[PDB]
């Protein structure tokens, strides 16, 4: 059957639920920022200035 | 939820006595040093370093 081993991500404290197996790991920053798309003008050079 | 993991240890609260029956200042140090003995012993059984 299965192999006995360690549970490094499960929380097995006193009086604490252990139904999640990824509770002690952290969330990290990806490395890219989603900025809005740029806008451009069209009438800059089509009249008298 | 008084422990981190079961089988490691809890905290200790010790009573000294009534307040109206310790008028003399030297009648309070006796109780204090008489209750510090149990506090000394309850910290060693949890393997707390000295």
């Amino acid at each position: 059957a299965n192999v006995p081993g360690q549970k490094v991500g499960t929380d097995q404290g006193k009086g604490k639920s252990g139904s999640d197996a990824l509770a002690l790991f952290l969330k990290v920053f990806a490395g890219e920022v989603l900025t809005a798309f740029t806008r451009r003008s069209v009438t800059a050079d089509k009249h008298i200035v | 939820s008084n422990e981190n993991i079961a089988g490691l240890g809890t905290a200790s609260v010790l009573e000294v006595g009534k307040k109206a029956d310790l008028n003399t200042p030297a009648k309070l140090g006796e109780a204090i040093i008489g209750q510090l003995t149990i506090a000394r012993a309850k910290l060693t059984s949890n393997y707390v370093p000295a």
